[PDB]
């Protein structure tokens, strides 16, 4: 984690467990966050709008009322 | 003749008033036209009127309007 601000902003990346030279590319981290975002948001009472991963856009909004 | 077309439009909006998220509340997944301006401006000119760009441009009787 880097660049912690009072805005509650910061940057993060991920590395392999016992290898500081291995950095998981962003694409895999984006896919992982997309998979577990419902759980990560619920762990912080956040709702995707409140918890924003810049570069990762929420795409799950199904609208339907009158069939 | 024209006051009964305006009442025609009023009762089209009264029939569409039975939906918790009223149909002029959100954008149709999002139409660039609707994305510009607002959903309300989109429900009137497209969803309700299917309006043209000129008086020289007439088309098909809007069945729901009829
Ligand atoms: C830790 O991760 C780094 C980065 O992936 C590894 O360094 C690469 O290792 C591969 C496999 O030996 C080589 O082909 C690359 O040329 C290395 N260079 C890079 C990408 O940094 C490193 O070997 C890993 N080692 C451990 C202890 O897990
Ligand atoms: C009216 O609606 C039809 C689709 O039902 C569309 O093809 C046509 O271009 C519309 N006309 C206008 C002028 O909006």
């Amino acid at each position: 984690v880097a660049n912690l601000k009072p805005r509650i902003s910061f940057n993060f990346f991920v590395t392999a467990p016992k290898n500081v030279s291995d950095i998981i590319p962003r694409t895999e981290v984006e896919k992982a966050i997309r998979m577990s975002r419902s759980r990560i948001n619920d762990a912080f009472r956040l709702n995707d709008n409140s918890l924003e991963f810049l570069g990762i856009q929420p795409t799950l909004g199904p609208p339907n009322q009158p069939p | 003749l024209y006051y009964n077309t305006i009442i025609s439009w009023i009762m089209w909006y009264l029939f569409n008033s039975f939906q918790e998220p009223l149909p002029w509340s959100d954008c149709p997944l999002y139409v660039d036209e609707c994305a510009r301006s607002s959903p309300v401006d989109y429900f009137w000119y497209r969803e309700t009127l299917n309006i043209s760009t000129s008086i020289s441009d007439s088309g098909s009787i809007q069945w729901w309007m009829l």
